[PDB]
């Protein structure tokens, strides 16, 4: 009966352990995103064209 | 960054075995990734395994079938193969190239490193020194792991090294007298085996450390090539950047040798002995060498390869070639198998070259050594009796002789006798040598100093 | 990227497969929507049918996440389903009451492994005999194994197979071995 | 004993695997907020798309990036049907700056015939001559081709960077 | 569209204007339409494995050009039929050329088209219904053990438009038909599967379920599973032809298949004489064993290819009736015979060997064919769980064990029951070498023991003790003498031999050793056991002691209980019952007890 | 039939041992045959080995000494080999090539049959079950043939596999409770064997059902490459359609063999082991392979090979793949031959896997196959313990071991040992099998069920 | 002066336009310059087997040609110093490049021109 009872309390336990981590994840992604995504699209778009390092002539 | 676009060309000049050739490539480079679409909407990875002039050979992962010129196309990624590397693939399960297959996310990377690695500067490698206990009684109290060394499981078809291997994973650890990892790497496991290691590592709670690598057995030779890469690149990070101590165990050496065997073939190189290519040693080497302790970096990596070796033959070319690069050897044994002992370690002929470090005073205990050697010492003497037994008679032995045999029977039957899943620390194990040499009165353990003796021989 | 082995497009035409027989087994067991609790259990992979849909509709929903697409759960949840259908369908004569069914739902449902279970042992058992019927002879060994599988049918619809009741116990060991002796 | 440890092997069974699919669900939660990212970043790039005096330039760089990776004396540009001026200008630009830089003659003929598919965000495709080489500078490869390189910084500047990892060698 | 011959060498002819051709696609060569496979490509040039004999072909032969790569027909007529290596039927052949050679060219369909097979659709289908692959949309009444579960062909999908209504179709008969994205497609009951491609399953399963042979030595010490892989070496007197035919006549399989890939043409004629002369017991009525198995005959003088295609054509139609949902066995008489082919035709495409002459890829090429084994969760809605188990015959040149067919076997299969010849030279049959052989599932089927045999593990782990401790005395026996053995030594010798003789050997050609029952077996393994437990306890509680008792006093003693010992093995259960053995080998151990308390 | 005149080339491109390679030829055939006339009007016969394109790699069965480029002329027949066979080749002698050398005439085609042999149904070829009684002990009681089987005598060079093959024609007949033919194909054998096989045919008055196809050593070595295939489209001829039962013999596989080595090395193929191409298991089985009974049909082929096994190695290729393909080898052994013992028959490495269906009640004797295995297992345990006796001298020896001993000696000295026209019917042999395993006490037959030892063992 | 790689399998690798280059001297291989050894000449092209990885060498790469075969540079510093086998110091390499790994295709002078 213990053994029964007691993994629900587990269960519990390790989804709140889980829903907290999401939840720090999101938040940091909420907060970093932007000047991710300013840098990304910056980078996307300067091109640089340049010929292969061994061209010759 | 590599900013320039891909090249995708259908110039597919040929298709021979597992080499598809195209011509026409602007710049070729050598080991350069390509993903080629067949025609039919399949892609496939390859390596460009050879280049000449405006010609590339590029050996497909999976085979060649469906290939056709005028119709595949085979984009050029511009870059040799590289892992992405984290913390994060540790608590993870991967085949031989990286692709999750645990169903977890593909690897967010902390970095991309060459797999291939660099050799470590041997005036910034370190000596060894201190232990890693692997729980195995056989291996901790007689054969003990120094921390960077490289010690291989020998064993025959059939022995149950991979059910050794899989113990060494669940149980391996510090001697805490937490930054441990492992790196398990599997190479031409069969599906069976594989999905023991799986699921065992996933049950007994271990895969908070271990890192799982699986080349099933009809899974891309290519791909068994470039997995124990893959382990060492991922252990480089774990060691000698994240500082936590690794312990890569290689499983099925002979049946990545195989696998090194076929890509040769495929190169058109021409056989060396016993039908090995004759660079197998620098190859193994650059496996296994990517080990030890280096100067300025608390981490480490250990190994542990694990050869079946063909004909039970310790001469063939793997083990030979094994055993000069690493530094022991641990025999798993058909007579002790078949007796039905667990783990059949025979620890007459094992052997560890640098066990002298992993062992005394601050690191296992003050009597490791001795008890080890004393423990070797009354085994023999011990086989020699029971050799000896047959032919004289049970009533022609003396005193001595019978005390032997029962050291011999209580050795094989409680120290060398673990079961699988109890976990003995290298603690537990010289307490249990300890209570095997008491079979013996003192004078009778010759090799044990009288200042050891006195201090652990009584009660 | 491979998902059970099954390359991804499969895989999510596996899931379209699962959501539609699940659609089918309901339709099959309790065409008057009966049984409820189970209708509520399966309402997640049921409503891709109860309202109706293109398969490359629920297709494009499953590879965007949106149905239930877990192929390991669909498959348990479709296990289960299909072996309540065995029992209710294995004693069509003999259909038994909705309470009762509604155990041996949740029964199954709360096994750990209901595909290797006594539950199922006892079902392929019930089919060993019964399809065995649908052709025989009339001949005294047909004729016994009718009689006693036609009260075996009985027992099963007043006992379910949760129970382990002597009477089927004994009708099984009995039919099986009449089933297994010569005909001669 | 044997029985309570029957108990206990289960619990431990279970307690591991319940971690287990825990560390995945909170990994792939991580994937999932960088795939979101990725979506934004696609949408951005298609907002810029609708901006022509900044696409001019842009594909101005993207032609021309296809011309140096191909360095053939005939080639064909595929563009979508609205960027056709756009890329008309980029590639009459183009051809003079080929022609100094890498010193060989050139002619770059536009795919009338076959325009990219509409639902591309932009960019070009350039073919050699008899169309069995391919570059493909379109902006979601582009796109890719960069955050596939970029995932590195991305987690680092996402998610924080790693406390353990002390050395980067 | 068709290209033209251009070389000839052999099975090999190379080809031009094969611009596009796909690498392994099927070609039509010759003006015979002799059936090839491209094994090549350069350029626009194509090289042309060729599955029938070549000569006479000629330069500027057309190459037709077949778009599908080697495929195998699968629907129903498999059941009872012998296919030629790559999926002929034999038996039609002769029935329609009435003559006794197979034409060089033969098309002959795999299935017949003439057949009016019953055909009832599932019940719960309906317009409109989703399926996907692998989906069991109707069953035929193939005969009275075999009920082919039609399924839709993995990668195929959609809503159904039309399926038919129960009634009698040919194998050409548009039976279902359903649509996708707009696109429409018609289902036969023929399916066509690429034999070198894995048929997919929904998840592949553990293998915790034994699969009895007839053997006491095999089903004991070395046990086989539903979806395991074993290897065998081909012995005479048995190996081949024993464990074959007792897997057929009874064992947990429900459908066999065989492979002949090099076998000599008699031994082939056996096979095809014996095999539809089998029966087996079935609901109380004795059934044919054709009607539950298929035969793929490859004899050695047919084309290299062939022999190669062989083991393919075989583990694709064992993996057709696994998703069916059935557990398959296959037996494959020679995967040495097959490396022989795989040699060969690298040879002949001037591909650099390996170890002993073989293809470098020797290990993968057996791996890709064993690793299609196991107990697998099938595609499709209606859930079912399957397996093929699979059997390769090796035979390595005079029995030497690194031959790389060997080595790479011993790489992959789980089981191996190696041979003794010092046994076959003795005739001691099975000449399992009990010393050397393994099997690697007895940790999975420890659990199927304890559930239901729960006393057969320590039985099994004191056998090999002692069959090891034996092993290591002789030894010593023979280079000194028996003398100084204790009474120890002389029980575990004396009880070895009984083991060796009574328990581990077994005359298969007799009516009660034909095939031994589990029950059967682990009786016999009990009874010898405890009697070496009782023994030992005699012997062990009398040492350093007066009133000694000894080996030589234990035979005489009970002289009876040794000869009921040795005669277990004649208990026959096809007159005995079950009841009447369990309770037989109950009483021996009965008098057993009752002598041994006698003697003490 | 082929209307169109044939086409003469002048146009020799390449002479290269035994291989002409021409050029220009129009639309060649592979195996298609060519008629040279050299330049001093010797005509000589090849076949196409190989064509591409416009080449043609001829292979010349008389050889090509002689042969220059510019005036050779090879006419193209334009149709594969296809051999003249008659009933009336049953007596006479024909060179490798099948010319006559009995200075009759050339054999007037009763029909045309392609040397390859069109393949036969597995479906519809019958199992062979009635034994031979070829008279010779050694082979009726332990190693039986049966009426269809492929049954090499393996022999080394020296020993007297002629006489014991002699013996094999001149005795085989069914088993008492049908005249074979004979068609006998000699490669590279020796003037004084050819004159040894034909003059015993002569002596034995067989003459009229025997069809010889002499290859002797001083012809030409392409030659018996086909020899050996004419001489079993001849066989199939008689047999499938005229309904003898035909008793194959083929000299010396090894001649063969060989001449398949000598085309291997002059093509460069890639060599399998020892040299020999890689196909020769193939190839081999397309000439074992022809024997076997079929429905229908009344007559029947047995095939008894002859191999010379080089350095007595039985793994060497030949016979070891002759052993892959044929059922079972009789085993002539010098041991034996050196000792005196004629016929030189080893039973223990020789087997008959057909034996076991062709011999018990009503076919041939109760008590056959378990005499058989008796006699084989009480040899068996004989040669141990002679191997045995030289290390432990006879002291050491127990009672049991000597009466094996004796067993092995009057085993040699009455079963194996025999006539040359000796003949011992079957049940002769059993009763001599017998005669020994009384030798024995009934408790060491172990083999032999209680009902055939009671039934026979007292008498 | 420069020539070019022309093809590279494993370790062998071919270099086109090194007319001039001296059988078994040494050269840079690729922008890395990796070490090889010239085992073979055959018109102007030459077979180098390089000594460290291949892995990323592309056709075109500069070949450099050292002028010398495998040499030793004999001077001060030699002693108390460490070299691997062809002559690096890895006592310099370590503290110059900061890390645990022999850089691929290091170019570390054997004996240190900064030390008077």
């Amino acid at each position: 009966q213990a053994a029964m009872g007691s993994q629900g309390n587990l269960s519990a336990e390790v989804e709140q352990a889980t829903r907290r981590q999401v939840q720090g994840m999101q938040s940091s992604q909420q907060r970093n995103r932007e000047r991710v995504l300013t840098q990304l699209l910056g980078m996307v778009c300067d091109v640089r064209p340049q010929v292969h390092p061994n061209y010759r002539i | 960054y590599l900013s320039q676009p891909r090249l995708t060309y259908k110039t597919v000049s040929g298709v021979n075995g597992p080499l598809v050739i195209l011509d026409h490539v602007k710049f070729p480079r050598y080991a350069e990734i390509v993903h080629l679409t067949l025609p039919d909407g399949t892609k496939r990875s390859g390596q460009v395994l050879e280049v000449s002039g405006s010609k590339a050979v590029v050996q497909v992962f999976e085979g060649t079938s469906g290939i056709d010129a005028k119709k595949t196309s085979c984009e050029f990624t511009g870059d040799i193969l590289r892992t992405p590397v984290s913390e994060d693939m540790l608590g993870r399960v991967f085949n031989g190239s990286g692709k999750p297959i645990d169903r977890g996310p593909v690897v967010l990377a902390e970095d991309f490193l060459d797999i291939m690695g660099q050799p470590i500067n041997p005036q910034c490698r370190i000596y060894p020194e201190e232990m890693i206990q692997t729980g195995i009684s056989a291996i901790d109290g007689m054969n003990s792991i120094a921390r960077g060394q490289k010690i291989p499981i020998f064993s025959a078809a059939g022995l149950p090294h991979n059910e050794i291997a899989a113990q060494i994973c669940r149980q391996a650890g510090l001697v805490k007298k937490e930054n441990f990892a492992i790196v398990f790497a599997a190479m031409g496991v069969n599906m069976e085996t594989a999905r023991f290691f799986k699921s065992d590592f996933e049950e007994n709670g271990s895969m908070d450390n271990v890192c799982l690598f699986l080349n099933l057995a009809n899974d891309p030779t290519i791909e068994r090539i470039i997995t124990p890469r893959l382990a060492l690149t991922t252990a480089e990070f774990l060691a000698y950047q994240c500082e936590k101590h690794v312990l890569v165990i290689l499983t099925d050496m002979s049946s990545y040798a195989e696998a090194l065997r076929e890509v040769s073939a495929a190169r058109e190189e021409v056989p060396g002995r016993r039908g090995f290519p004759g660079y197998m040693y620098t190859d193994l080497a650059t496996i296994y060498e990517r080990a030890g302790r280096v100067e300025g970096r608390n981490g480490s990596i250990t190994q542990i390869p694990i050869l079946t070796m063909p004909n039970d033959d310790i001469t063939h070319p793997i083990p030979d070639l094994t055993g000069y690069i690493t530094e022991g050897q641990i025999y798993v044994d058909r007579q002790l198998h078949n007796r039905q002992i667990y783990p059949p370690i025979n620890v007459l002929p094992s052997l560890s070259r640098l066990m002298k470090s992993a062992i005394g005073e601050g690191m296992t205990r003050k009597d490791h050594a001795d008890v080890s050697n004393q423990l070797y010492a009354c085994y023999a003497i011990g086989k020699d009796v029971q050799a000896m037994k047959a032919v004289v008679g049970e009533e022609a032995l003396t005193s001595d002789d019978l005390l032997y045999l029962e050291f011999l029977q209580k050795f094989e039957k409680n120290f060398i006798t673990q079961g699988p899943y109890e976990n003995r620390t290298v603690y537990e194990t010289l307490d249990i040598g300890w209570q095997l040499l008491r079979i013996f009165p003192k004078e009778m353990l010759k090799r044990i100093p009288q200042s050891t003796l006195s201090e652990f021989y009584p009660r | 990227i491979k998902m059970g082995g099954l390359t991804s497009e499969q895989y999510h035409s596996q899931v379209v497969g699962k959501i539609g027989y699940i659609a089918r087994c309901m339709q099959t067991i309790d065409p008057e929507n009966n049984l409820k609790k189970i209708r509520e259990d399966y309402q997640d992979v049921l409503i891709w049918a109860e309202k109706n849909y293109r398969f490359e509709e629920i297709l494009e929903a499953s590879k965007s996440g949106k149905c239930p697409n877990d192929l390991d759960a669909l498959s348990r949840r479709s296990l289960i389903l299909q072996e309540l259908l065995r029992l209710v369908s294995s004693i069509s004569p003999f259909k038994m009451k909705l309470d009762l069914i509604e155990s041996q739902y949740e029964k199954m449902k709360q096994h750990v492994n209901l595909w290797k279970s006594d539950y199922h042992v006892k079902l392929n058992q019930l089919n060993q005999l019964t399809d065995y019927l649908k052709n025989a002879a009339p001949t005294p060994k047909n004729n016994f194994l009718r009689a006693m599988t036609s009260v075996l049918q009985m027992q099963i619809a007043q006992y379910g197979i949760t129970e382990d009741n002597e009477g089927i116990n004994q009708l099984f060991k009995l039919g099986l071995h009449l089933l297994a002796m010569a005909n001669e | 004993e044997k029985k309570e440890k029957q108990i206990e092997q289960q619990k431990k069974i279970q307690m591991s695997n319940l971690m287990n699919q825990a560390r995945l669900k909170v990994l792939r939660a991580r994937d999932d907020l960088i795939t979101d990212l990725l979506n934004e970043a696609k949408q951005r790039l298609s907002k810029v798309v609708k901006d022509t005096t900044r696409y001019q330039v842009l594909l101005d760089g993207l032609v021309l990036q296809g011309l140096y990776q191909l360095l053939e004396p005939r080639m064909i540009v595929r563009c979508r049907k609205q960027d056709f001026p756009l890329v008309k200008a980029a590639v009459q630009k183009a051809i003079p700056m080929y022609k100094i830089a890498t010193k060989k003659d050139v002619d770059v003929q536009i795919d009338l015939e076959a325009y990219l598919p509409e639902d591309i965000a932009g960019g070009v495709e350039i073919y050699n001559g008899d169309r069995k080489i391919k570059v493909s500078n379109t902006l979601e490869s582009r796109l890719d081709l960069i955050a596939q390189q970029m995932m590195p910084e991305v987690r680092g500047a996402l998610f924080g960077a790693n406390a353990n990892r002390k050395f980067l060698d | 569209t068709f290209g033209y011959v251009h070389g000839v060498s052999g099975p090999v002819v190379t080809a031009c204007d094969m611009a596009g051709a796909a690498m392994y696609e099927l070609v039509r060569v010759g003006h015979s339409e002799l059936v090839g496979e491209i094994i090549r490509l350069e350029g626009d040039m194509a090289t042309i494995q060729v599955y029938e004999e070549t000569s006479g072909v000629s330069v500027g032969d057309p190459v037709l050009r077949t778009g599908k790569p080697l495929s195998v027909e699968l629907g129903p007529g498999i059941m009872g039929a012998i296919f030629d290596g790559i999926q002929r039927p034999l038996s039609d052949i002769s029935s329609q050329t009435q003559s006794i050679y197979i034409p060089r060219g033969v098309n002959v369909s795999a299935l017949s088209r003439d057949i009016k097979w019953e055909f009832i659709p599932s019940k719960n289908l309906r317009v409109g219904s989703h399926i996907t692959g692998g989906d069991i949309y109707g069953i035929v009444n193939e005969n009275s053990l075999i009920k082919h579960k039609i399924m839709l062909p993995p990668r195929s999908r959609g809503s159904v438009t039309y399926i038919a209504p129960p009634g009698n179709y040919d194998a050409s008969d548009v039976v279902l038909e359903l649509e996708f994205e707009g696109v429409k497609e018609k289902l036969s009951m023929v399916q066509v599967w690429p034999v070198r491609q894995v048929r997919p399953v929904t998840e592949k399963l553990p293998a915790n379920h034994p699969l009895l042979t007839g053997q006491r030595v095999l089903d004991a010490l070395f046990p086989c599973v539903q979806g395991g892989t074993t290897a065998i070496p081909g012995a005479f007197g048995c190996g081949k032809t024993v464990i074959s035919q007792s897997l057929s006549k009874y064992s947990n399989s429900d459908v066999i298949i065989y492979v002949g890939c090099g076998e000599r043409g008699n031994e082939m004629s056996e096979v095809l004489r014996d095999f539809p002369e089998l029966t087996m017991e079935v609901d109380g009525k004795v059934e044919s064993i054709m009607k539950r198995t298929a035969l793929v005959a490859n004899t050695s003088n047919m084309p290299v290819a062939a022999r190669e295609a062989s083991i393919y054509t075989g583990i694709t139609l064992s993996e057709y009736f696994r998703d069916m949902g059935y557990h398959v066995s296959m037996m494959a008489d020679s995967t040495s015979r097959w490396a022989e082919a795989l040699r060969e035709i690298s040879g002949r495409l001037a591909e650099m060997p390996a170890d002993s002459g073989y293809p470098a890829y020797l290990g993968a090429r057996l791996a890709s064919f064993y690793e299609r084994a196991g107990r697998v969760k099938c595609l499709g809605n209606p859930e079912r769980e399957g397996s093929v188990s699979i059997v390769g015959a090796v035979s390595p040149p005079g029995g030497d064990f690194s031959d790389p067919v060997t080595s790479a076997t011993l790489g992959i299969v789980q089981v191996f029951w190696g041979l003794d010849k010092k046994l076959a030279q003795r005739k001691h049959f099975p000449s399992v070498n009990w010393l050397i052989s393994y099997s690697k599932y007895m940790r999975a089927l420890d659990e199927y023991y304890d559930k239901h045999f729960t006393e057969f593990v320590p039985l099994r782990t004191k056998a090999k003790e002692i069959l090891q401790e034996e092993e290591d005395l002789a030894e010593i026996v023979q280079l000194v003498g028996k003398a100084s053995l204790a009474e120890t030594d002389k029980i575990t010798l004396e009880v070895a031999k009984l083991i060796k003789d009574d328990f581990l050997q077994q005359n298969g050609y007799t009516p009660y050793d034909r095939f031994c029952p589990f029950y059967k077996t682990v009786g016999m393994l009990s009874n010898m056991i405890s009697f070496y437990d009782m023994a030992r306890r005699a012997v062990e509680t009398t040492a350093q002691s007066d009133n000694k008792i000894t080996w030589s006093i234990i035979r005489e003693h009970m002289g009876e209980i040794l000869y009921k010992l040795s005669s277990m093995k004649f208990k026959d259960p096809v007159k005995d019952g079950e009841a009447k053995i369990k309770a037989d080998y109950a009483q021996l151990l009965e008098d057993m007890q009752n002598a041994f308390r006698s003697l003490e």
